[PDB]
């Protein structure tokens, strides 16, 4: 009762699917290897970090990113698969934004990178929409009680990034310096950018 | 489809397996893990055999216990394989022969889907809307937590897309619709049992109606 179905090892299944298709001429030469490269090397949260750093240092670009995120992202050439219609959501002294895909895993791939395992977990998908404060706390982020948490559930084609608040102690930093502290988790919304001592 | 995939609001799960900024390791943790998404794209962009929506739905169609015990990337292996069988591109025979053992697939659909609604409303920022109190057995991009609930429009998209409930079943009548960022108060969705502020759901026009 309730037992798992018999299955061949997953690697064997996955490569069987590749071989079945490839042996019918349905997969172009170098196709899956090219996607692998895109997913590993091009899609990256360093891109969203660059965008944040620009917004933090350039009021005009900030405004553009918050009004027409797709146009802002396009200026950098960072539109792409699962990242065609972009909305950036602004944290404020009274608002913390957090992103999820409760139904699956939807994520702004080109600018955040492919989602991490935890983001796709049943735990995150079930819990952050209902108890985001406790989830973030458990993850290591305490959201003061004077801040509204707003969870964006990525249920259609909008692809989100969080524009976190800029921390004190970064005044005058270069765009490169700022980018270093905007992590993947800052872009998803579960972390606040940290300044060393 | 009111499947087990509709997780938001389910209670009883433990801690999210992450602490902020912890090392998540490489993009792919095994040498096959890039295959599901790559082969999805082959199917969508190269073969024209199915839409991304159909991929989402075929994963929803995994037998529920199978869904619950299957790692993420494996669900998409299963799902893409299933669509290739259903579309007559591959056989389950050949998949199992090449795998050297069992390769159970998602279950058949129990709905033919539904068309894009003919009667909908163009909503404006600040409007109050209700999520239509409807039950869709096939694919739908409406998590049940918001069904019948009232919120306010924060955004109308400037682009339009095929209605999921139709293209997710490969139908010819998906049309196009914008979607709306609908902001719900946490208490509207979960009463007193929430620690949140608000939840914004990105809802197709055809899921919405004017609030009373
Ligand atoms: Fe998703
Ligand atoms: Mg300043
Ligand atoms: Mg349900």
């Amino acid at each position: 009762e309730n037992a798992a179905p018999a299955q061949a090892p997953v690697s064997d299944r996955a490569w069987a699917l590749f071989r079945a298709l490839d042996g019918k001429g349905l997969v172009p030469d170098g196709y899956v290897e090219g996607w692998k490269k895109t997913f590993e090397e091009d899609f990256s949260p360093r891109r969203g970090a660059e965008l944040v750093a620009r917004a933090w240092t350039d009021p005009e670009f900030r405004q553009l990113l918050l009004t027409d995120g797709t146009a802002a992202v396009a200026q950098y050439g960072y539109l792409g698969p699962q990242g065609e219609y972009i909305v950036a959501v602004e944290d404020t002294p009274t608002l913390k934004n957090v992103i999820v895909c409760s139904l699956c895993s939807c994520t702004a791939w080109p600018i955040l990178g492919l989602p991490p395992t935890w983001y796709k977990s049943f735990e995150y998908r079930a819990r952050v929409v209902r108890e985001p404060r406790k989830v973030l706390s458990e993850m290591g982020t305490e959201i003061a009680s004077d801040i509204e948490i707003r969870v964006y559930d990525t249920t259609a084609e909008t692809r989100y990034m969080v524009l976190p608040q800029r921390p004190a102690g970064t005044e005058g930093w270069s765009q490169e310096q700022l980018q270093e502290i905007v992590t993947k988790d800052c872009l998803i919304g579960v972390a606040i950018p940290q300044v060393p001592t | 489809m009111d499947g087990v995939h509709d997780l938001a609001g389910v209670q009883g799960f433990g801690k999210v397996p992450h602490t902020v900024n912890a090392d998540i390791g490489p993009t792919f943790h095994a040498e096959w893990e890039h295959l599901p998404y790559s082969l999805m794209f082959a199917g969508v962009a190269e073969l024209g055999a199915f839409s991304v929506d159909e991929v989402k739905y075929v994963v929803e169609r995994m037998e529920p216990r199978h869904y619950m015990m299957t790692p993420y990337y494996e669900r998409y292996v299963i799902g893409v394989a299933t669509l290739m069988v259903e579309k007559g591109i591959l056989t389950q025979d050949e998949l199992e022969s090449l795998a050297g053992g069992p390769f159970p697939l998602s279950r058949p659909s129990e709905s033919e889907g539904r068309p894009a609604p003919v009667e909908t409303t163009t909503f404006e920022v600040g409007q109050r809307v209700r999520v239509r109190d409807e039950y869709v057995p096939g694919h739908i991009r409406m998590p049940a937590y918001c069904r019948g609930r009232v919120g306010t429009i924060s955004h109308r998209t400037t682009e339009k897309w095929p209605f999921p409930d139709a293209i997710g079943h490969g139908r010819n009548d998906a049309g196009e619709e914008p979607t709306y960022h609908v902001k719900f108060a946490a208490e509207e969705l979960f009463g007193s049992d929430t620690d949140g502020g608000s939840v914004v759901v990105d809802l197709f026009e055809g899921y919405l109606e004017p609030a009373a």
